[PDB]
């Protein structure tokens, strides 16, 4: 029934400006609750960012922001905005935008949260993910190794949904050039080496890459 | 800028187990605090408001209390579906809210250990112009272990690159993933590597390599 | 938590002056046995649109106010929150009166002097009930006494004059005769007449 | 007509005016001020020290007077920039208690029907201006939409010092001097 979802996240150059959006449904922004950001770096903890006020022009901002967050919510379109000015390797985050009561739990609790925005800071360019075979040499495993791509995230799945047991996928992690990589294995028994044809499945939504990878011991 | 310190970090636990979770304040909040819980790929959820005030459908077995500066969430007898990062956060200061650092509550199982195999770098990847050599533990228990990379017997620093998979839905292990980067000038240039690993559910540590 | 919580306003869809308010206004009876709030906005001196907790919904109560009402009663959410801002509002702030503002006790300073005008300043006393009577040698005087109105100090505090026009005798005692919740006895004041 | 009850409480007299422009907040009980919020210092000012044990966020009284500047432009707009009427102010002064030479006593100053909320309460000994002894309540509400407020100033009884109240206000053509005779003004 109500919801707010987020949109306009993606790849930012470092000192470039990037506004992120957060359409709320169900409801009409007014009095008796506050609408807020709140980003999350990979792996980290909640970072409350700023609130405007749900029913006025009253908007608070975390002391760390130092002016470069610009929080506001157009009526008409009933969406609340988030513009970031001035980029760094330090603002990569989900970027999530809430209906939090705060000081007005005692007049109604509903706490609502987006679905979260991923926002990536770097000059790097858009590339697939170059996709290496990890066969086992002479019970068993094998697996793919998706290396140099930009940006997170990728799936990885293996004989297209049907092999799921035993399959481990790695958390990409960022290499000194800021690209990404990450592995895929399976615990496959050794009987079954030569039988099946194992092959990893890996997806690239921001470049539109899809590329398929069996294994050869 | 009210600051919030959040006590452990990460702990683990059973199913059954009474869990307290632990927030601090720098100065006194009056009331100004809220309890989330954080799961995997998913937004926080609101489990208690007002210092105690359960948030509706909120089970019976989560509580809240404390005052001032010393704040506490008591999970009565765990469950599975409980086993998330929690969060403080106090909402005093509406200026200025902040969020406690987070606890991470894990499942508590016995020891495991780690199913080592090597991956030498492909033909393909060497007629680019780099060379991958990945080392791979699985479904071990806990996530303490060291990995070593060693060409001809040379000991490595800063060639690794290290990631690890989340305690799994099914049997509550995890999974590392050491990774030696080094262009083909360099590959071809050595032959014998190897991947020796440490860890707490081995008798003494296990070692894996190949040959050039 | 034991704090007040205030009513709140929502968004509308010789110098000049222009004037809003918002009253978030609360009214008990029995204590807390009936309570009605009415939340009022009020451009310069006319009140345009309202909610009642006894209709249950806004309601516009001039043209200005129509836009909001139409548009408020459009938000399920708005008027939830407000059908419970009796209690969350009124019942929660009238828990607190009950232990502070309720108990507050001012016993008051009962005067008897001239300006014949015979006037008793019953002053500083809280609450308002009070009951104030005259009598000359235990006789209940009603037919030449004339009080002034309840005085509101401000200050948390009342005052009333009640005057006594009087036909002097030599072997006359006048009594003013002042009750008031704070008092476990009423107290007497005399005035004997001298020259 | 008014309703019948027990006890009446605002719990928010929210006034925010063009004129400067100002605000007020405050909450009252049975008639009389129980605190108000210092807009400027963000900070809540009890009027009776039994309320000095609670809380009250000013954050409370910042959000609500957002919420009447956007309703003031919005209706200001909405009423082809109708303007409030100018009310003339009714002024009374009498004493907090029975008047004593030797005996110190407060003077009160009720101005009432007041509107729009813009008022000056000075008061003067002898012809000229005081400045220690005095102070005064917030503008406190009437069901007609009203104000009313009260000055006070704390003195010690003289037969020769003559006290009086000025008022002003844009309701008036030249400004309000209410003496202090007690021939007793509130009995009529
Ligand atoms: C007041 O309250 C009581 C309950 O406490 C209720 O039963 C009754 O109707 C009320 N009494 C009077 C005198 O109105
Ligand atoms: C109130 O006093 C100020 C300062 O002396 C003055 O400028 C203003 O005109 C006065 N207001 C009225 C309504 O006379």
């Amino acid at each position: 029934q109500v919801q707010l979802v987020e949109s306009g996240g993606g790849v930012v150059q470092p000192g470039r400006s990037l506004r992120l959006s957060c359409a709320a449904s169900g409801f009409t922004f007014s009095s008796s609750y506050w609408m807020c950001w709140v980003r999350q770096a990979p792996g980290q903890g909640l970072e409350w960012m700023g609130c405007v006020y749900g029913g006025s022009d009253t908007t608070y901002y975390a002391s760390w922001t130092k002016g470069r967050f610009t929080i506001s919510r157009d009526n008409s379109k009933n969406t609340l905005y988030l513009q970031m000015n001035s980029l760094r390797a330090e603002d990569t985050a989900v970027y999530y935008c809430a209906r939090d009561p705060l000081n007005y739990y005692y007049y109604g609790e509903l706490n609502l949260w987006g679905q979260g925005t991923l926002v990536t800071v770097s000059s790097a360019s858009t590339k697939g993910p170059s996709v290496f075979p990890l066969a086992p040499s002479s019970t068993a495993a094998l697996g793919c190794l998706v290396k140099d791509y930009f940006p997170e995230p990728v799936t990885v799945s293996w004989n297209s949904g049907a092999l799921t047991s035993g399959v481990h996928t790695f958390p990409a992690v960022l290499q000194s050039s800021g690209l990404y990589s990450l592995s895929s294995v399976v615990t496959v028994p050794s009987s079954s080496l030569g039988t099946q044809t194992y092959i990893c499945n890996v997806n690239h939504k921001p470049s539109n890459t899809k590329v398929d990878k069996k294994v050869e011991p | 800028d009210i600051q919030m310190t959040q006590s452990p970090s990460s702990l683990s636990a059973s199913v059954g187990d009474r869990v307290t979770i632990t927030c601090q304040a720098t100065e006194n909040i009056y009331s100004g605090l809220a309890w989330y819980q954080q799961k995997p790929g998913k937004a926080p959820k609101l489990l208690i408001y007002y210092v105690s005030t359960l948030a509706s459908g909120i089970p019976a077995r989560f509580s809240g209390s404390g005052s001032g500066t010393d704040f506490t969430l008591t999970i009565s007898s765990l469950e599975p579906e409980d086993f998330a990062v929690y969060y403080c956060q106090t909402y005093h200061d509406i200026s200025e809210v902040t969020f406690g650092q987070g606890t991470k509550v894990e499942i508590k199982r016995t020891v495991a250990a780690p199913s080592v195999f090597i991956f030498p770098p492909s033909d393909e990847q060497l007629k680019s112009g780099t060379a991958s050599v990945v080392c791979l533990l699985n479904n071990f228990y806990p996530r303490e272990a060291k990995v070593q990379w060693k060409v001809d017997n040379a000991l490595q620093s800063g060639n690794s690159q290290e990631s690890v998979t989340e305690q799994d839905s099914k049997d509550s292990t995890y999974s590392l993933s050491s990774t030696l980067t080094l262009s083909k000038a360099d590959y071809e240039k050595h032959k014998v590597y190897a991947c020796e690993v440490t860890h707490q559910g081995l008798s003494s540590p296990v070692t894996k390599s190949f040959n050039r | 938590l034991p704090y007040p919580q205030p009513e709140l306003p929502y968004p509308q869809p010789s110098p000049e002056d222009f004037v809003y308010q918002f009253k978030g206004m609360c009214y008990f009876t029995n204590g807390t046995e009936r309570v009605r709030l009415v939340s009022r906005s009020i451009y310069n001196r006319e009140e345009i649109v309202r909610f009642d907790s006894d209709v249950g919904e806004f309601r516009a109560v001039t043209l200005l106010g129509l836009p909001a009402a139409e548009y408020w009663n459009s938000q399920k959410d708005i008027l939830e929150r407000k059908r419970a801002a009796v209690d969350r509002v009124c019942r929660h702030n009238y828990q607190l009166e009950l232990r502070t503002t309720l108990q507050r006790r001012v016993e008051p300073t009962v005067t008897i002097s001239p300006s014949n005008l015979l006037v008793c300043s019953v002053t500083d006393f809280y609450p308002a009930q009070i009951k104030v009577r005259w009598f000359r040698n235990d006789q209940e005087e009603t037919a030449g006494v004339v009080s002034t109105p309840l005085i509101r100090n401000g200050d948390w505090t009342f005052q009333i004059l009640v005057m006594l026009e009087m036909t002097p005798q030599r072997g006359d005692v006048y009594t003013c005769h002042v009750e008031h919740p704070s008092l476990q006895s009423p107290i007497t004041v005399e005035w004997r007449a001298l020259e | 007509e008014d309703i019948v009850a027990d006890h009446v409480a605002s719990y928010g007299v929210n006034l925010y005016q063009s004129y400067g422009p100002s605000g007020q907040y405050t909450h009252e009980f049975d008639g009389d001020e129980q605190f108000y919020v210092d807009l400027g210092r963000k900070e809540t000012v009890w009027s009776l020290p039994v309320l000095r044990q609670f809380r009250f966020d000013p954050q409370f009284a910042l959000t609500n007077i957002a919420v009447l500047k956007h309703n003031l432009n919005s209706l200001i707009k909405r009423s082809n920039s109708t303007a409030a009427t100018n009310e003339v102010p009714e002024v009374t002064v009498f004493s907090k208690s029975p008047v004593t030479l030797g005996q110190p006593n407060i003077l009160i100053c009720l101005v009432d029907n007041i509107f729009p909320p813009v008022v000056n309460i000075t008061w003067l000994s002898n012809g000229h201006s005081v400045t220690e002894g005095v102070s005064e309540t917030s503008f406190l509400s009437k069901s007609d939409h009203s104000f009313f407020k009260i000055s006070y100033l704390t003195l010690l009884p003289s037969a020769e010092e003559s006290y009086d109240c000025k008022v002003e206000h844009w309701g008036l053509d030249k400004p309000l001097l209410k003496h202090w005779e007690p021939e007793l003004e509130v009995l009529f």
